[PDB]
């Protein structure tokens, strides 16, 4: 099973580089073509080039100019994205993905020269968040939100984490190591008029298992290497 | 090269929805089609004009030829809300293209009043002298809400900051709003609300220090 994994600075400078990596498993880099493809907020797909895994040929989107380096790195099964001189344009998420391309032969005299069709895009990965800024990187405090004593009446409560003040995007929460799932809910973060982020997630549970069961948020943020296993006190 | 794709298309459950990917004589190149339902991402739903990839059910199916390319679903239900490019590979010059994107929205989902919980300052954040109100809403249809704060009574304005809506993954939509406080300001009155308006009805959450 092909999994993809990019990683890389969330935040890049303005007129700084742009180097994210992409992490192949479950497969080997030289056995297929690679590619890099981004998305900025609320807007559509675009493509930033690509690069055959063994045979190092490479093909950048044109208006990406001399800004672009696609590199392969088998000793690590990764593959790489740098973009040059970045601004406020470059802010999107970025994507890796596997190209399907099928090779095609037409023999000469000579002999023979191949010819290559690309298909589609598959085993996405996640895509990381990258923001161009000349702001400060600040992790979150992670605080409980606890459910009130009218809330623990009913059948079910939802309690939660807030995950305040951060920068720049995203966060990601999770409860109880992952092993609770069911019943969770992480709202899209508010942007304040401090310049930080702040999100929350909720978990409704039974309100039974209010006070006998240990509850606790994973917050991670990549950009700050902040990861937090806060315990909800209850 | 350019590709073009409306805005958005709407269609009733178990009706055919059509997604159209006009370019220049695309006929005579090989088109992909990607389903995405932000933030996931994208999948891939059709290649080489109209081969399903594994797992895409028959009442998907893609054509090609002359200067439009489709992307025809039909039986359409609520998990095909998505938004969908076309995509293409031009040889020539060795550069992909995608189309705008076109979002699908199934019609008929009924009206659902949004659900709220409204969460007061946690003591930790309290003995560092802040106090921030949290105001958490879900599964709201149609997406749009209105959202007002009262501290005993009396508007609040402001230290409050609301998000857009965002679709949840079961099609209905979510959104938060935040009352940032001092804890000063926060013991000074006794119950804060937050008041959420829906399609004319509203409801309200009250805590109290």
């Amino acid at each position: 099973q092909l999994q993809l994994q990019e990683s890389g600075p969330g935040l890049v400078k303005p007129s700084e580089t742009l180097s994210l990596t992409c992490a192949v498993s479950g497969g080997s880099i030289s056995n297929n073509h690679w590619s890099w493809i981004r998305q900025p907020p609320g807007k559509g797909l675009e493509w930033i080039g690509l690069i055959s895994g063994s045979g190092g040929s490479t093909d950048y989107n044109p208006s990406l100019k001399s800004r672009v380096t696609i590199s392969t790195d088998t000793s690590k099964n990764q593959f790489s994205l740098k973009l040059s001189s970045v601004t406020a344009a470059d802010t999107a998420v970025y994507y890796c993905a596997r190209i399907d391309v099928v090779i095609t032969s037409h023999e000469d005299d000579f002999g023979d020269y191949y010819t290559g069709e690309y298909y589609g895009l598959d085993s996405w990965g996640q895509g990381v968040v990258v923001t161009v800024s000349s702001a400060s990187t600040k992790g979150p405090s992670v605080f409980p939100l606890a459910p009130s004593s009218r809330s623990t009446s009913e059948s079910t409560a939802a309690l939660g984490c807030l995950v305040k003040d951060y920068f720049p995007e995203p966060v990601t929460v999770s409860w109880n190591s992952g092993s609770l799932t069911s019943g969770v809910h992480t709202f899209p973060a508010v942007l304040q008029s401090s310049g930080l982020y702040s999100l929350s997630s909720v978990v409704t549970v039974p309100s039974s298992s209010l006070g006998t069961q240990t509850y606790v948020c994973n917050v991670n943020h990549k950009p700050s290497n902040t990861k937090v296993d806060k315990r909800v006190e209850i | 090269y350019d590709l073009t794709q409306a805005r958005s298309v709407s269609v009733s459950p178990g009706q055919t929805a059509r997604v159209t990917c006009g370019g220049d004589n695309i006929g005579s190149k090989s088109v992909q089609w990607y389903q995405q339902k932000p933030p996931q991402a994208p999948v891939l739903v059709m290649s080489a004009d109209d081969e399903r990839s594994s797992g895409i059910p028959e009442r998907f199916s893609g054509s090609n030829s002359g200067n439009t390319a489709t992307l025809t679903i039909s039986g359409v239900e609520a998990g095909d809300e998505a938004d969908y490019y076309c995509q293409v590979w031009d040889s020539s010059s060795h550069h992909m293209l995608f189309g705008g994107g076109t979002r699908l929205t199934v019609l008929g989902q009924p009206k659902a009043a949004p659900s709220v919980t409204l969460f007061p300052p946690s003591s930790e954040e309290l003995q560092a002298n802040k106090a921030t109100l949290v105001c958490l809403i879900s599964d709201f249809y149609p997406g749009a809400v209105e959202v007002a704060w009262k501290a005993d009574g009396s508007a609040v304005n402001a230290g409050v900051e609301t998000t857009k809506p965002s679709k949840q993954s079961n099609n209905k939509y979510a959104a938060s709003s935040y009352l940032s406080l001092t804890s000063d300001q926060w013991k000074s009155h006794k119950s804060y609300s937050c008041q959420v308006t829906h399609e004319g009805s509203t409801v309200e959450k009250t805590v109290a220090p």
